[PDB]
C-alpha cells in the first residue's frame, strides 16, 4: 500500500 | 534553523448552543519543529479528556494538529487553548469566542 | 474528479532520550486512513477510517512491516544528515518524507511525487518526469549522486505509476460514500461593531469537503486581498472543514462589500451581500 537512505 | 510559529484557532465543531453537546477544537497549524504543548482549558484549568490527531504536515512541510474534546457549552463557562512551542516566548492563550 | 493518495513521514531525533520518534500517516484526498507511531504500545499500522477496517490480516501485517522499515531508514538518514551538515550530536533534527500519486477522472495515473525535507527545508525531490531529481543544496547533491548510481528513480516510478494508483483505486471504491463525495459549504457572513465607526465583516464557509476552497472579499468589485484576514482551513472533526475571511470596514460602507465563495460542491460560485 506503502512502497532507500539519503 | 527554520522555525515557524503555530497559527492557533479555537472553535466548536457545530454552532454553539447552551446545553447542547458539541466538540471543542484547538487546531494548531503552520508550525516547525513538531514539538508542541497544546492544552484545552475550562475556566483556566486543564481539561483531561483531550484527544489529538496524528502528526501530519502541509505542502510547505509545516505541521498541523487538532486537539479536541466533547463539551456542552453554557453561559458562564469560559474555554481556551494554551499552546507553547520554541517560537513563543511564553505560552499563548487563545480564548474561545462563540460570536465570530 | 481528480484524486490523490499520500503518505507522510516525520522522524525527529532526540539525542540521549531514546531512538528517534517516527510518525507515519496516510491520506486519500483530505481523509486520513492509517497511522503508525513508534512510541505507541501497539507497534502496528492502525486504521483511521471506517472503510480501511475491512482490509484483512496480510494488509495489516505487510503494512506494519513496510512502515517499520520506513522508520529504520529515517533513523539511518538522521545520522547521515548530521554528517553531511557537520552537526553536533546533541541537537534535535527533523527528516520528513512525502510520497504518492494523483489520478484523473478516469482514475489513470496523472502525476507522481516523492520528496524529502531536512529541518523544515526542501532537501531532495523526484521531478515531474519521475526520472530525475531536484537537490536543494550541496548535501542533497551527494544524495542525488548516490540515488542516481543506485537507480532509485526507476524503482520509485514503477511504484508511483503502478501499485500507488492500484491501491488508490481500491480505496476510492471501498470508501466511496466517504471519498467520492462533495459537501458544499454552508455560507454566511457575520457583522460586529468594533467601535462606533468600524465593523468586522466575516465571511464563513462551514461543513465542506474536500478542503480546497477560496474565500475573497470585494469592495465595489475590487479585491481587498491586502486588507483581508484569511485563516487556515480547519477540520471540524467530523470529516468536513471550515474557513473564514474577515475585513474591518467603516460603518455605513457594508453594502459596498461582498464575499465570494468558490468550491467544487457549489453548482455556481456564490456571492454574499449585505443588501
Amino acid at each position: 500500500x506503502l512502497a532507500l537512505t539519503v | 534553523m527554520i522555525q515557524r510559529t503555530p497559527k492557533i484557532q479555537v472553535y466548536s465543531r457545530h454552532p454553539a448552543e447552551n446545553g447542547k453537546s458539541n466538540f471543542l477544537n484547538c487546531y494548531v497549524s503552520g508550525f516547525h519543529p513538531s514539538d508542541i504543548e497544546v492544552d484545552l482549558l475550562k475556566n483556566g484549568e486543564r481539561i483531561e479528556k483531550v484527544e489529538h490527531s496524528d502528526l501530519s504536515f502541509s505542502k510547505d512541510w509545516s505541521f498541523y494538529l487538532l486537539y479536541y474534546t466533547e463539551f456542552t457549552p453554557t453561559e458562564k463557562d469560559e474555554y481556551a487553548c494554551r499552546v507553547n512551542h520554541v517560537t513563543l516566548s511564553q505560552p499563548k492563550i487563545v480564548k474561545w469566542d462563540r460570536d465570530m | 474528479g481528480s484524486h490523490s493518495m499520500r503518505y507522510f513521514f516525520t522522524s525527529v531525533s532526540r539525542p540521549g532520550r531514546g531512538e528517534p520518534r517516527f510518525i507515519a500517516v496516510g491520506y486519500v484526498d483530505d481523509t486520513q486512513f492509517v497511522r503508525f507511531d513508534s512510541d505507541a504500545a501497539s507497534q502496528r499500522m492502525e486504521p483511521r477510517a471506517p472503510w480501511i477496517e475491512q482490509e484483512g490480516p496480510e494488509y495489516w501485517d505487510g503494512e506494519t512491516r513496510k512502515v517499520k522499515a520506513h522508520s529504520q531508514t529515517h533513523r539511518v538518514d538522521l545520522g547521515t544528515l548530521r554528517g553531511y551538515y557537520n552537526q553536533s550530536e546533541a541537537g534535535s533534527h527533523t527528516v520528513q518524507r512525502m510520497y504518492g500519486c494523483d489520478v484523473g477522472s478516469d482514475w489513470r495515473f496523472l502525476r507522481g511525487y516523492h520528496q524529502y525535507a531536512y529541518d523544515g527545508k526542501d532537501y531532495i525531490a523526484l521531478k515531474e518526469d519521475l526520472r530525475s531529481w531536484t537537490a536543494a543544496d550541496m548535501a542533497a547533491q551527494t544524495t542525488k549522486h548516490k540515488w542516481e548510481a543506485a537507480h532509485v528513480a526507476e524503482q520509485l516510478r514503477a511504484y508511483l505509476e503502478g501499485t500507488c494508483v492500484e491501491w488508490l483505486r481500491r480505496y476510492l471504491e471501498n470508501g466511496k460514500e466517504t471519498l467520492q463525495r462533495t459537501d458544499a459549504p454552508k455560507t454566511h457572513m457575520t457583522h460586529h461593531a468594533v467601535s462606533d465607526h468600524e465593523a468586522t465583516l466575516r465571511c464563513w464557509a462551514l461543513s465542506f469537503y474536500p478542503a480546497e476552497i477560496t474565500l475573497t472579499w470585494q469592495r465595489d468589485g475590487e479585491d481587498q486581498t491586502q486588507d483581508t484576514e484569511l485563516v487556515e482551513t480547519r477540520p471540524a472533526g467530523d470529516g468536513t472543514f471550515q474557513k473564514w475571511a474577515a475585513v474591518v470596514v467603516p460603518s455605513g460602507q457594508e453594502q459596498r462589500y461582498t464575499c465570494h465563495v468558490q468550491h467544487e460542491g457549489l453548482p455556481k460560485p456564490l456571492t454574499l451581500r449585505w443588501e
